């Protein structure tokens, strides 16, 4: 199940 | 009147200490700005990483008043951040190489110059280089964004643990 990651909003 | 973490300008999930100098994160990235901002001159503040348990992270730096409180620092055009994980610099959600990482026990230094404008980060009194130059004009506030349960402490001055000797600045506390 998906959980919000540290890099959630990152494009690059 | 003291420069503190703003009770009015923060994400509700963050846990702010009674003295408003310590902050604990909660789940996904969220942000708190200081009570005072800067428009001109050279300014400085320190952040101490008190605890950084596994999987937690911080993106620390400066934000304009429009910076999204429900996003990491560096998410949009309003802010510029330095990530704990890999020492990456972030602006408009773009991560670029900048320094090596930082974590528990490290004392991070935050310099801004608003005359060409500059954002400079320090790690344990070591200048990490120019992260950003010719930044989006406006008022800049000391800002903290945290991922999960890590704890950080902000020091606006006048007494810094590692005061820079390489550049002239006023402590953020001079705003108080």
């Amino acid at each position: 199940e998906y959980e919000e990651r540290e890099s959630e909003f990152d494009i690059e | 009147s003291r420069v503190l973490l703003a009770l009015h300008d923060r994400a509700p999930q963050l846990k702010i200490s009674d003295d408003r100098l310590t902050v604990v994160g909660e789940k996904g990235y969220s942000m708190v700005r200081a009570s005072h901002g800067v428009r001109k001159g050279a300014w400085y503040f320190e952040i101490t990483v008190d605890e950084m348990p596994p999987d937690t992270a911080a993106r620390l730096g400066w934000s304009q008043p429009l910076g999204n409180l429900q996003a990491p620092l560096g998410y949009d055009k309003f802010s510029y951040s330095w990530r704990s994980k890999k020492g990456t610099k972030f602006h408009q959600s773009i991560g670029k190489h900048y320094s090596s990482g930082y974590g528990q026990g490290d004392v991070l230094g935050f310099y801004i110059n608003l005359p060409g404008s500059e954002i400079i980060f320090y790690k344990n009194g070591v200048n990490q280089g120019v992260a950003y130059k010719d930044i989006f004009e406006g008022v800049y506030f000391p800002a903290i964004s945290l991922y999960k349960s890590c704890t950080v402490s902000i020091n606006f001055g006048p007494c810094f643990k590692y005061p820079p000797k390489d550049l002239t600045y006023r402590p953020m506390s001079d705003m108080g």
